[PDB]
């Protein structure tokens, strides 16, 4: 049993990590966006809604000196910029038409944004993973009207529960076991203290 | 024998001042080169740019930081949840302004401190114990793996992991605080009641032992000398201090059982702390505390408030200001 | 002497009206008609060395000019601040709701 | 020394009361009204919608 | 205070014809805005595009006026930008853009006057709450 | 383990803590101007 | 032979510009009647030397080298603009859009970190007279525009700014505000720079060069904060020419 | 006056580190065996 | 009781309820930097210890 | 395990009152002073540096922005009796948020 | 920085083989009471 | 001298651990 | 940095006057019997 325990944590902590990241076995049509999804949708969003505006994207220097919109990631791919830097490992049907073998692509980011795509983005950025034990969507300081968790904020947290829990069974029924097969689960024997027989420490 | 046996022998050995195990020989190198890159951090490490925007934030001594400001920085926002060993940069001074010894002290320091849990099993295989202690310590070591490993990867970056500092800590708390409303979280709530009652239950417990201490001393010598290492009768009148505790409250209220008195110890605390945990954990994946926010309203419509509402003004000015170079867009995704 | 130069714009007519040649794209939704179409042909060919130049931009329809000409009483021009147009801050300068 | 009493007026030359410091604050804006609580100038923090500037 | 016939009562046109709506209707009105728009105009604000917001000040600057049950109505099936020169059925909900929008597509008539409805009496209730964002949470 | 034969007990009688606290403070007081300087 | 976004990514292909082979030592004709455009320019800085800040005038300060700490995030690229035949036949290249910035961070012997805005913005750069055809013997000199390296909202750590924060040190309610001025009172940067591109090798058949760049700058300056350093940034560049 | 700022402690431990070490050596020779 | 009487009146000491005293949590961080004070920090010892 | 251990049940139970107790009589002297306003509030080294030193940032910094966000914004509400009423223009907020 | 990878990757796997053998080498008989 | 102050306090306190650890007063089975 | 110039004296007084203290009783306690 403590074998299987110590398995089943481990699955549950892997499973945990399959919802909350992979958008392909976990579709996001029918789960949600992805924290990174949602995160990379946001930039995405404003990046067309400012280019609409006139703004060249690719030389918008933002407050820190990096791009506002677009980026270098650690190894020179054009990236989405903005905290969703963290995010550029994002991939994502949406998306991919915009890239390039460099990363985002700027004459694609110009001339080939279509409407579906600026549509999925959008939904995707306002159903980011982010509510309340109450199913209140959004951020924390977000006022009541939506109800909404996402599927992968429930189906992670679970697991994430459920995996603890199993690994502490693991521990448990492991070290229990052990102590039954070789006869001290029930405490030490009064006549026969194992420590009694051993040299002190010092 | 052969010198893979005695090597065995004495990893083994119940007889080392220290015990080691096979568990210790994982711990022990982790914990080494956790602590000496942590020292060594602490006293002269450059600043870090921690959110990844060429902000670099001074954690050392050496760099202006006394014992209460510093801190080892969290690894740039720019790395996110990367691997970034030392062999990853160009060279050390890279690797320091991107906050490279934070990802080794944590990655070192939980490993080992899993096979010190692990270590607390094996000890008490080899000396004949029970098994569970290691049980216990599964709830501060799944907290250290809450704060340093799940926030980071449900946020995808170890710039949001707990910065090793005192005031790297309190800047998480806040910032946790305005992202994830922790305060109305029943987990976290759980946690309190833990360690709240824990502190409690330890004074209450030390009280009562300490208040029925069987008189062995005179006035003049500490009453610790009244008990000796290994004697084999109880140093302390358990029926009167449940005599007592009884009548405080009332009888059936109080322990007469010492095995279901310190089951009682282990378990509160042990399970209010990995509620702590999983708080942290949960909250990693965006289920946040309860949400209340204009929950009350009147007959026309008007927002009533309630003092949920003013800890929501609170978490706003929270929000609004943290990381004030870092976002350039309205809604804070992670 | 050391000045903080948007303060300083704050005490001329930019701190009174459109500034044609310095203001965000968002203060166009203000006055009926402006936004989107007319803010971003109006900041695209800036700047401008008086109100009435931007009547001059090439393509501008008919309704398009009586629609500035209504509402050149609420526009002004002023010298191009660096601080102020950089950063693509015209388009996006970083204030939401 | 004293430096006198300050009396703060607009372009309109009404006076203008600067809000006191409550001891609970180690930092407070700058927010002046007329003599019924309006206010009619202050220290912006963001300048891109500023209303109030003193400049102005 | 209470949510009287006068705070239910909202313009119809651009012409000054009033509508009162019936308690149900308001009730309707913010089941329907939950459902169909809050997801991005929470709180009369737009969270894909923060520069414009659902105040009753902003839809009378708009073109044509959607200050009132007809101008909305006709934005809920042929939406326009803010100077009403471009059409963005592609990328907003409407009744004629129900079939990528697909929780358009049970919205009645009914249905759309009372969101419309909705969107005029909030800020005869919220005052500066309706559209302005956290600032005034 | 065996204790070690060649350990001894110490002494330092009243007379010698006057003298040395005496030479201690005296020398303090002469050498604390130039430590101040 | 067509590389992949996934053949690409994480190998640092992506901060580099494409190279021609030795092959490409060819001439590309200009018509003087057509018109022409730059259809992606793209810088790849190899070296960054900052010059030092001598104690002694007498001393000629030089430029030394210094460790790149921002990692492979340095390169422009994706730059595009008009490429003019002028009325005595050079070409003069006019910057119109692109990632033409990246902030960079280099660190001199002893650790001082210099930070820049390594950019091209708003290029004009010039060939010699009567360029017929680009050779292996042309090159382009020109100015470009160097921007403060934070924009009018960043925050400094006090909470100070330009277009939003506080206007005084507010942890020093009563201090005397005139030795914080330089401190309190954001400015904002715009300056000059110069470059030079050596062009190397040509393809006369697909119109692309690639060669050699070396370009001259200020460094940070902290919104005015501390004085900037000069930098000189070397690397090599390619670029596509287009009949437009 | 301008003294030298580290004037106060070097006295202070020219005084007190002497001054414990011969005290502690007076007081575990009185608690001796007599 | 003495924090209050410190203050201006009553209204600042605790109210007694769950939100009312994360509320005050919050207070004490935002106007008082409660948390770097190290009779604060002894205190957690103390609990956590 | 960890190197040391106790050894007298006694100096166990004594340790178990102690921790907790003084604990809490020691938060409970810091309480006393913030009664007073008597705040472990600041170091006035760090804020003397970071006043002239515009690239000098901390942790101990970095808390002191949000402590100054709660106050501005939990303020009007929390303390009625003030009447505050601070216009948009002069809350601190970092960009966009 | 090459050198030091392969070295730290030696390093590892030599502490990780002795987690593995050790642990292989008899384990449940090394208690103080019955081994089997 | 604050950095040294701060690391000499530090040293001491590890010190201290090895001599409460190797050096401690044994226990003995009375 | 600008720090307490007493601050030096008052850790070292602060930490070496009760563990001279100590020290002291300790001694003089082995030293017995
Ligand atoms: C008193 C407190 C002390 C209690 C001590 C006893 C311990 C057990 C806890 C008791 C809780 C009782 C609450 C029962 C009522 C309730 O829950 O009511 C809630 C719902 C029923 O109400 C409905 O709840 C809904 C919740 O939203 C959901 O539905 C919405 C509308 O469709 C949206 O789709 C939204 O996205 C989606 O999340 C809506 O709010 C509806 O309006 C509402 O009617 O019950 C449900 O869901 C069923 C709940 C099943 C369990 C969920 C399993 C996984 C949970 C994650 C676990 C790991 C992390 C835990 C962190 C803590
Ligand atoms: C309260 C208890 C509880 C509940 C309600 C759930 C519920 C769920 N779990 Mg969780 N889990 C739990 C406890 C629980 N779990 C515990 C204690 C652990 C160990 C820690 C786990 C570990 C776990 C993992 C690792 C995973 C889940 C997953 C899931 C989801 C899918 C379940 C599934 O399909 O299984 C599978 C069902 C079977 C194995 C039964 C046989 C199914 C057959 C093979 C299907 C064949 C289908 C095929 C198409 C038929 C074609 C025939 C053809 C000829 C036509 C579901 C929401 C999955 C998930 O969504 O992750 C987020 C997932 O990956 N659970
Ligand atoms: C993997 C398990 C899993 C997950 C991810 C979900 C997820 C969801 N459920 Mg489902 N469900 C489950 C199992 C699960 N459920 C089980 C076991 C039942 C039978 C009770 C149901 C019956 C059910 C109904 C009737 C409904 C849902 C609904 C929902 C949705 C809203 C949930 C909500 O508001 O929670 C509220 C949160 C809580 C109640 C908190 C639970 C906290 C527990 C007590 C913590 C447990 C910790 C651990 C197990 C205890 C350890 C003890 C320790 C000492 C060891 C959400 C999608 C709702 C929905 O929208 O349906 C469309 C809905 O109406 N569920
Ligand atoms: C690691 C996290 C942590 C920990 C462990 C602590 C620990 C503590 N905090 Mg700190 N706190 C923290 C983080 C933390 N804090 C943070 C990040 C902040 C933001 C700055 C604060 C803000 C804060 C404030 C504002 C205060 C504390 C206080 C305390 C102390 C409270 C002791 C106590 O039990 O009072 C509980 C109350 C009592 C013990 C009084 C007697 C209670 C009687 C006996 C109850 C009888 C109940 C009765 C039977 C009826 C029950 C009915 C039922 C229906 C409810 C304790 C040292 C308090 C303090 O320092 O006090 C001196 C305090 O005022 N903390
Ligand atoms: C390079 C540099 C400078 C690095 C330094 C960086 C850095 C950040 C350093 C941190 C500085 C630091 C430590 C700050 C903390 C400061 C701080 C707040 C101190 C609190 C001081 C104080 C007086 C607080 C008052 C409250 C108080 C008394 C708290 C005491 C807490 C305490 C010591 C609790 C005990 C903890 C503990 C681990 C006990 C172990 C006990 C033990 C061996 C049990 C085992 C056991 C159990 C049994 O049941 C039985 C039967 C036996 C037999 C047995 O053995
Ligand atoms: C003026 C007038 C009218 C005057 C009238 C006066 C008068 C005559 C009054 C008569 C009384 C009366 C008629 C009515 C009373 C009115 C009334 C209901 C008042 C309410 C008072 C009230 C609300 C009290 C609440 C307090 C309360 C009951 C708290 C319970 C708390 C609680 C969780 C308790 C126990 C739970 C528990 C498991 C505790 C264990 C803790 C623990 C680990 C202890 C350690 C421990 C325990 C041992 O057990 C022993 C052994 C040892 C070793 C040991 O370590
Ligand atoms: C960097 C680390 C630094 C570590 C700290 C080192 C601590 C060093 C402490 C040294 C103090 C020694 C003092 C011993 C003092 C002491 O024990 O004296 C008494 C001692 C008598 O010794 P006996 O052989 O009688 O032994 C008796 C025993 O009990 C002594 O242990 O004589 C000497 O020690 C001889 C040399 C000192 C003679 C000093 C006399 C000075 C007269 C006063 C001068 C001032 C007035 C001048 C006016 C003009
Ligand atoms: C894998 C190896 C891991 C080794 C890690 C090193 C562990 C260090 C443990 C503490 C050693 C020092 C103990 C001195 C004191 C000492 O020697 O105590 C020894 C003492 C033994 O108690 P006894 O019951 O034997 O004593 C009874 C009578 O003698 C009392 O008069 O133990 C305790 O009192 C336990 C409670 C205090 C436990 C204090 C824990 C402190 C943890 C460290 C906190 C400070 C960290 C600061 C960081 C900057
Ligand atoms: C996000 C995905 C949205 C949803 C869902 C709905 N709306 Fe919207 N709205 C959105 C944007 C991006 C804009 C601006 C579009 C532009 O470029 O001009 C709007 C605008 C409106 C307006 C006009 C506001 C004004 O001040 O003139 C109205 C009246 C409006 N939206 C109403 C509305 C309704 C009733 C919705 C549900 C049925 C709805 N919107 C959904 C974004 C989004
Ligand atoms: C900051 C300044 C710090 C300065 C610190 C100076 C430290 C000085 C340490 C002095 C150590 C004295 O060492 C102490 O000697 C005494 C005798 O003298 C020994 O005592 C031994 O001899 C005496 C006398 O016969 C016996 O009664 C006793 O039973 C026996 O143990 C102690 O076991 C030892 O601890
Ligand atoms: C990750 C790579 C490792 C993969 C290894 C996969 C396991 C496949 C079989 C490996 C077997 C290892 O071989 C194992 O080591 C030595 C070799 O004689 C033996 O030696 C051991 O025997 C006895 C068992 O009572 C011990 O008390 C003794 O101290 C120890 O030396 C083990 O009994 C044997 O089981
Ligand atoms: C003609 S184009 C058309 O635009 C419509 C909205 O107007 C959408 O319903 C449709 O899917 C889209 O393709
Ligand atoms: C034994 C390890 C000692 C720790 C070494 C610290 C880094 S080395 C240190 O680096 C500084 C910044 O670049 C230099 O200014 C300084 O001259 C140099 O000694
Ligand atoms: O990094 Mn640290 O803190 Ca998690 O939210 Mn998004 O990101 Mn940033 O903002 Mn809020
Ligand atoms: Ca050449
Ligand atoms: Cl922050
Ligand atoms: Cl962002």
């Amino acid at each position: 049993l403590s074998y299987s325990l110590g398995a089943l944590s481990m699955m549950g902590f892997i499973a945990t990590c399959f919802v909350w990241f992979n958008n392909t076995v976990y579709p996001s049509e029918f789960y949600g966006p992805t924290g990174p999804e949602a995160s990379q949708a946001q930039a995405m969003t404003f990046l067309i809604r400012d280019q609409k505006l006139g703004a060249n994207v690719g030389s918008a220097q933002g407050p820190t000196g990096l791009g506002k919109y677009l980026m270098r990631s650690p190894t020179g791919e054009i990236i989405f910029g903005g905290e969703t830097m963290r995010f550029w490992d994002f991939r994502g049907p949406w998306l991919e038409p915009l890239r390039g073998p460099n990363g985002l692509d700027l004459n694609k980011i110009k001339n080939d944004i279509q409407p579906w795509q600026e549509r999925r983005a959008a939904e995707y950025m306002t159903h980011a993973p982010l509510g309340s034990l109450n199913s209140v969507g959004g951020v924390a300081t977000e006022i009541n009207s939506v109800n909404f968790v996402s599927p992968r904020s429930w189906l992670a947290t679970s697991h994430f529960v459920l995996a603890f829990f199993f690994l502490v069974g693991h521990l448990w029924h492991a070290g229990r076991a052990r102590a039954a097969a070789a006869g001290f689960e029930k405490g030490i024997d009064r006549e026969s203290e194992p420590v009694l027989s051993m040299p002190s420490l010092d | 024998a052969n010198l893979w046996e005695r090597f065995c022998n004495w990893v083994t050995s119940t007889d080392n001042r220290l015990y080691v195990g096979w568990f210790g020989v994982i711990m022990i190198p982790t914990l080494l080169a956790a602590t000496i890159c942590f020292v060594i951090a602490f006293i002269a490490a450059p600043p870090v740019d921690i959110d990844g925007i060429r902000e670099p934030v001074s954690g050392s001594l050496l760099y202006g930081n006394n014992i209460i400001t510093g801190a080892v920085v969290p690894s740039s926002n720019a790395i996110g949840l990367h691997f970034y060993p030392i062999w990853e940069a160009a060279s050390l001074d890279e690797w320091l302004y991107n906050g490279g010894p934070y990802q080794l002290i944590i990655f070192h320091f939980l490993l080992g401190a899993s096979c010190y849990m692990g270590r607390q099993w094996e000890l008490s295989y080899r000396l004949g114990m029970r098994p569970w202690i290691c049980v216990a310590y599964s709830a501060p070591l799944a907290s250290a793996f809450a704060v340093f490993l799940i926030y980071p990867i449900g946020q995808g970056s170890f710039s949001d992991g707990m910065p090793l500092g005192i005031s790297g800590t309190f800047n998480f708390m806040i910032v946790f605080q305005a992202e994830h409303n922790i305060l109305m979280h029943p987990f976290h709530q759980l946690g309190v009641a833990g360690v709240f009652g824990g502190a409690l239950f330890c004074a209450m417990h030390g009280s009562l032992v300490t208040s029925s201490l069987i008189r062995e001393t005179t006035e003049t010598e500490s009453a610790n000398y009244g008990y000796k290492f290994g004697q084999e009768e109880e140093t302390y009148n358990i029926v009167a201090a449940h005599g007592y505790f009884g009548r405080l409250i009332f009888q059936y209220a109080s322990f007469n059982n010492s095995r279901s008195l310190h089951f009682f110890l282990a378990a509160w605390p042990v399970v209010g702390v990995w509620f702590a945990a999983l708080g942290i954990s949960t909250m990693a994946f965006n289920l946040n505390g309860f949400n209340f926010n204009h929950s009350v309203i009147d007959a026309k419509g008007n927002v009533i408030n309630t003092w949920a509402d003013i800890i929501n003004r609170a978490n706003l000015g929270m929000e609004v200001m943290h990381e004030r170079n870092a976002h350039n867009f309205p809604l804070d995704l992670a | 002497e050391l000045v903080n130069v948007v303060d300083e714009k704050l005490g001329t007519a930019y701190g009174e009206k459109i500034d044609l040649n310095n203001t965000n794209i968002a203060a166009f939704i203000q006055y009926r008609g402006l936004y989107p179409t007319l803010a971003k042909l109006i900041v695209k060919n800036a700047p401008y060395e008086s109100v009435e130049d931007v009547l001059n931009i090439p393509g501008l329809t008919e309704r398009q000019k009586q629609i500035l000409r209504e509402n050149l009483e609420h526009f002004t021009v002023t010298e191009v601040e660096t601080a102020l147009v950089e950063g693509g801050d015209r388009y996006n300068n970083g204030l939401y709701k | 020394a004293w430096k006198g009493h300050a009396v703060f007026r607009n372009k309109e030359g009404e006076e203008l009361f600067v809000r006191r410091m409550p001891a609970f604050f180690e930092s407070f804006p700058v927010i002046l009204t007329d003599k019924n609580g309006v206010v009619k100038a202050d220290i912006p923090f963001r300048r891109a919608e500023s209303k109030y500037s003193f400049e102005q | 205070a209470e949510l009287t016939p006068e705070v239910l009562t909202v313009p119809l046109n651009s012409e000054g014809k009033t509508i009162t709506l019936t308690e149900k209707q308001y009730l309707e009105g913010k089941r329907l805005f939950q459902y169909a728009c809050a997801s991005c105009h929470v709180g009369g604000i737009t969270k894909t595009n923060p520069s414009l917001d659902l105040r009753t000040e902003t839809l009378a600057l708009a073109t044509p006026p959607r200050d009132n049950i007809e101008g909305l109505v006709d934005y809920m099936k042929n939406p326009t930008t803010y100077d009403g020169e471009q059409e963005i059925a592609e990328v907003h909900p409407s009744l004629r853009s129900a079939d990528i929008f697909p929780k358009m597509r049970n919205l009645t008539e009914k249905d759309l006057v009372a969101i419309a409805g909705h969107i005029l009496v909030e800020p005869k209730i919220l005052g500066d709450k309706w559209g302005g964002g956290k600032v005034y949470y | 383990m065996e204790p070690n034969p060649n350990r001894q007990p110490v002494e330092l009688n009243r007379t010698s803590l006057y003298l040395g606290l005496l030479l201690i403070l005296v020398l303090a007081l002469l050498f604390s101007s130039y430590f101040f300087n | 032979q067509t590389l992949t976004y996934d053949d690409i990514v994480g190998t640092g292909l992506a901060n580099k510009c494409p190279t021609l082979d030795d092959t490409a030592r060819g001439a590309y004709p200009i018509d003087s009647s057509q018109t022409y455009r730059i259809a992606r320019l793209c810088l790849q800085p190899t070296t960054f030397l900052v010059k030092e800040e001598p104690k002694n005038k007498r001393q000629e300060a030089e430029f030394v080298p210094t460790k790149l700490v921002t990692r492979e995030t340095t390169s422009l690229d994706q730059i595009q603009g008009e490429l003019k035949v002028n009325s005595d036949g050079s070409l003069t290249f006019v910057e119109e859009d692109g990632i033409d910035f990246q902030p960079v961070t280099v660190q001199m012997a002893g650790g001082e970190r210099i930070p820049l805005l390594f950019t091209v913005k708003n290029l004009v750069a010039s060939t010699q007279p009567n360029v017929t055809s680009i050779t292996t013997s042309t090159d382009f000199k020109g100015e470009f525009n160097v921007p403060s390296y934070r924009t009018a909202n960043f925050l400094d750590p006090k909470g100070r700014g330009l277009a939003s924060g506080y206007d005084s040190a507010i942890a020093l309610p009563q201090a005397k505000e005139e030795e914080l001025a330089r401190a309190n009172v954001k400015r904002f940067s715009l300056t000059k720079g110069q470059i030079s591109l050596n062009v190397a090798k040509v393809d006369g058949r697909t119109g692309e060069i690639a060669g050699t760049f070396e370009s001259e700058q200020l460094s940070d300056d902290d919104m005015g904060a501390h004085e900037p350093h000069e930098v000189k940034i070397q690397g090599v560049f390619y670029a596509s020419i287009e009949p437009a | 006056m301008e003294v030298n700022q580290l004037g106060l402690i070097a006295t202070a431990l020219f005084v007190l580190v002497p001054s414990v070490f011969l005290i502690i050596l007076y007081v575990q020779t009185e608690s001796q065996q007599k | 009781l003495i924090y209050p009487l410190g203050q201006s009146s009553w209204f600042f000491a605790p109210s007694f309820g769950v939100a009312a005293i994360f509320r005050f949590l919050l207070f004490f961080q935002g106007f008082h930097n409660w948390t770097l004070n190290p009779f604060h920090m002894m205190g957690v010892a103390g609990v956590l210890g | 395990i960890f190197g040391i251990a106790f050894s007298n049940k006694r100096w166990l139970h004594f340790f178990m009152l102690f921790v907790p107790v003084t604990g809490l009589w020691m938060s409970a002297i810091g309480v006393v002073g913030l009664a007073l306003n008597l705040r472990s509030y600041d170091f006035i080294s760090q804020e003397i540096r970071a006043a002239e030193d515009p690239e000098f940032e901390t942790f101990y910094t970095k808390n002191l922005l949000l402590n100054e966000g709660i106050r501005a914004w939990m303020a009007p509400q929390d303390q009625p009796h003030e009447n505050f009423v601070f216009p948009e223009e002069v809350l601190p907020r970092g960009n966009a948020l | 920085m090459e050198t030091l990878k392969i070295t730290v990757y030696i390093v590892v796997t030599f502490f990780v083989l002795l987690f593995v053998f050790g642990f292989l080498s008899g384990d449940p008989a090394r208690n103080p009471k019955r081994k089997d | 001298m604050e950095t040294i102050t701060y690391v000499f306090i530090f040293a001491c306190i590890i010190a201290l651990f090895f001599f409460a650890i190797f050096f401690r007063e044994p226990p003995r089975i009375t």
